[PDB]
RNA sequence: AAAAUGGAUAA
RNA sequence: GGGGACGGGUGAAACAGGAUGAUCCCGCCGAGACCGCCGGCCGCGCAGGCGCCUGCCAAGACCGCCUCUGUCAAUCAAGGGCGAAGGCCGGGGGCUAGAAGGCGAUCAGACACCACCGUAUUCCCGGCCGUAAACGGUGCCGCCCCGCGGCCGGCGCGCGCGUCCCGCCGGCCGCCCAGGGAAACCGGGAGGCUCCGGGCUCUGGGGGGAGUAUGGCCGCAAGGCUGAAACUUGAAGGCAUU
């Protein structure tokens, strides 16, 4: 272990805030959701705190959250 | 209390200064 | 019957011992013997009694378990006499002090409610109700403090499970309840999904509102087991 | 010099704490500079250990406990013993004894 | 039966028996008649004295079973009971007087109304 | 009539000038009551002493 | 429970 | 309604209350205060401070963040607001404590301490006042700084899946590695200084006189803020060791 500070491990970045990183930057991402009338991809915001709606519908696709947005449907994960 | 004793010395005689002024103005 | 067949001084050289009956829900319907100056005067006899309160153990009133009812008292109010023996109605209920102080201790959080209930027989009754939560089975903090949220449920749940359990219930019907603890042990369940609870108990149901000519009520708590 | 580096009071984050009396002064020292030690003990002296509950008519009673905290003054509590004086290097330890 | 109500206040312990009601007493004595000693009053000696004397007059009234509403003078202060307290409870161990609850009775307060002495206390 | 009693066992000297050794007691005539009284001057285990009061026993210890 | 005092000046 | 004798009170007492039935209990009733236990190396607030029940409004940090601008920043004269307690003004209140006042004991004398009684006050609503050992006796932003911790508020990743484990940030704290200092000791600074220099603001210069005098100004006042000199004196003072 004589890492240094020019190349850190991937883990410490990660694990680190993403503003006290050698290299700063979004934590967050996008990560898809199931619909009606869709195997393929629904990419959405994965810290969602405000309604997205099903498309052409109604009800709302993501629950409303500090963090990462929730979801009540199939969803996938990050970008496929 | 010592020293808020010799403020309330100070005081009373702040005050018969203000009173005594009066008198003689 | 002490002092109608003995010799005592002065007040009691002239005074007679009369029956307190309790209501038809307990076990051992006796209270004790309460001493009054014999019919004498303005007053009449078992004129005086009708207006004293007998506080008797609820352990008492129904022997045969003791840990359980052993704490917590019964108030029973005179509100007639028939054949010289006064007969009680449910004047309130109390946890005496040794089971108020068991309850609390350091570190957990503790809710109070107050709650008016009004009988279909004209008794509005405050209903006080003890809740304290302790730890999740196990947990990595001895404190057990909660959040807020499941602490407003607690309490938003206490007065609907209090009405769950206390709908139009007469007195009959609300003495019963307290007769086998029936609510307390409803309030572990109504509380038990959210952060585990302890001692969540009714401290005090007091009657507050008395509509006169209960004779109707003092029947039915009287005799009307017979027909029920 | 500073005895204690609590100052001697548990006072943390809030500048006023509410405030109670001695049980036997009766002095009002705020609620972190009280000794506040809790008690439970059996109504009657443990002397009538027995002695009550086999005069006790009914079955499987316990006497009654008392479960009260006593506040005290620090004034209070170190003339009657309930904390002495301690030596520098026995001040910081705590591990109620 | 018969509820004793010991007020082991200090100056002067209590024992005055009452039948379920409260308002008949059968019976009022107190360590203060028994004891010269204005400060020896509350002392469990007196507390012997003045019970006993008082269990022959609820055994002439004709009650055998006591509950014991033990109390202390309470209210703002105490909540302590005085050495006549257990001393009184004792004289009744002497007649065995047969005994039901003895949960504490001393008025409790809620949020009080505050006690004599001042903030600095009583500076004795 | 005063009670009999012999020392079950001793406990030590009190008052700050000695003199009252402490020593418990039982009783022939009754249950040999296990109680703590105080006396004045030399006692061995098993001596034997007057109790005259015999109602209560003297202070705890 | 009740207890106040002690010259200056060197040692 | 009892019912039957002294009841308080203390260190021991004494003054008061009582056969106009005291103390005591128990059922009331009226009043105002207060929100116990839970109540904390808890939390929240810009401090002062803040703890019954529900309802009601507005508010605030912190965290989360593939939102928005785009230097809008720092710190402060002068000025504006708030500021415990006590005071004061005009209404109210009025339970409890209780400045004054009386009183008992207390001693040489206590007019002090300890009891007993009690007005102002405490409480409330509109005002003033502007002070505190307002304390962490440590200004305000900024940044690096070593391990073991406890709590707390979000916020994540894996484990079996727990109110786990590792933590990520904002605080609340205890021990302390350097290092500093006269030391006590701070060490999330009182460290990174004589090997001295990130910025802004206040404030001191031996000890008395002195927060005194006067000149203002503000205040109903009580007083607050600013603020002397003449004159004196050799020590005053900090932390330590015996």
């Amino acid at each position: 272990m004589n890492v240094d500070l020019l190349y850190p491990d991937p883990v410490e970045e990660q694990r680190k805030h993403k503003l006290k990183r050698l290299v700063q930057g979004p934590n967050s991402y996008f990560l898809e959701i199931k619909c009606a009338g869709c195997q393929d991809i629904v990419v959405v915001y994965s810290h969602a705190n405000t309604p997205v709606f099903c498309p052409g519908c109604t009800s709302q696709i993501s629950i409303p959250t500090g963090g990462k947005c929730a979801f009540t449907s199939q969803v996938e994960r990050y970008r496929q | 209390m010592r020293a808020k004793w010799a403020k309330k010395r100070m005081r009373k005689l702040k005050r018969k200064r203000r009173h005594m002024k009066a008198r003689s103005k | 019957k002490k002092i109608t067949q003995r010799k005592n001084p002065d007040p009691y050289l002239k005074k007679e011992w009369y029956p307190v009956i309790a209501p038809a829900h307990f076990k051992s319907r006796h209270i004790g013997q309460t001493p009054v100056t014999k019919t004498a005067g303005l007053r009449v006899a078992t004129d005086v009694i009708n207006h004293r309160v007998y506080e008797v153990n609820l352990g008492d009133l129904n022997p045969g378990a003791e840990d359980l009812n052993g704490n917590t008292k019964f108030y029973l109010q005179t509100q007639l006499v028939s054949d010289g023996k006064c007969l009680t109605n449910f004047h309130g209920m109390d946890i005496t002090r040794h089971k108020y102080g068991s309850l609390f201790r350091k570190g957990c959080d503790c809710i109070d409610v107050f709650m008016d209930i009004p009988t279909t027989d004209g008794y509005l009754l405050r209903v006080f109700v003890i809740a304290f939560t302790d730890r999740f089975r196990f947990q990595r903090r001895k404190n057990c403090h909660v959040k807020g949220r499941v602490i407003r449920m607690m309490r938003a749940g206490i007065y609907e499970t209090l009405h769950n359990e206390l709908g139009k219930v007469s007195i009959p019907v609300l003495v019963t309840k307290l007769s086998n603890f029936e609510v307390n042990a409803k309030l572990t369940e109504a509380l038990q999904k959210i952060t585990m609870c302890r001692d969540v108990m009714i401290r005090r149901v007091k009657v507050v509102k008395r509509p006169r000519n209960t004779m109707e009520l003092l029947s039915t708590m009287h005799d009307s087991n017979q027909v029920r | 010099p500073v005895k204690r580096r609590n100052n001697g009071r548990s006072k943390y984050n809030c500048g006023h704490t509410n405030i109670v009396r001695c049980q036997n002064c009766h002095r009002c020292v705020p609620k972190d500079k009280v000794i506040k030690r809790f008690t439970i003990r059996n109504i009657v002296d443990n002397t009538i250990a027995d002695d009550v509950l086999n005069a006790c008519v009914i079955q499987g009673f316990a006497i009654p406990k008392l479960y009260n905290k006593v506040q005290y003054c620090v004034s209070c509590s170190i003339h009657n013993h309930i904390v002495r004086v301690r030596s520098r290097e026995d001040r910081k330890i705590r591990t109620p004894p | 039966f018969a509820v004793c109500h010991i007020y082991a206040g200090k100056n002067d312990t209590f024992i005055h028996v009452t039948d379920l009601s409260g308002r008949e007493t059968i019976g009022r004595v107190s360590g203060g008649m028994k004891v010269k000693r204005h400060c020896d009053e509350p002392s469990a000696y007196a507390a012997m004295q003045a019970t006993q004397d008082l269990i022959e007059i609820i055994t002439d009234r004709g009650i055998t079973a006591v509950h014991i509403k033990i109390r202390a003078d309470g209210g703002t202060g105490k909540r302590v009971y005085g050495q006549g307290g257990s001393a009184a409870i004792r004289a009744l161990v002497r007649g065995g007087i047969k005994i039901g609850r003895i949960e504490d009775s001393t008025p409790i307060p809620t949020d009080r109304t505050r006690h004599k002495g001042g903030r600095r206390g009583r500076r004795l | 009539e005063p009670i009999n009693a012999r020392v079950i066992e001793v406990l030590g000297r009190t008052s700050s000038r000695g003199g009252i050794t402490q020593v418990k007691v039982e009783f022939m005539t009754g249950e040999k009551r296990q109680i703590i009284r105080n006396v004045i001057g030399p006692v061995r285990k098993d001596d034997i002493l007057v109790l005259m009061e015999s109602e209560r026993e003297a202070r705890r210890l």
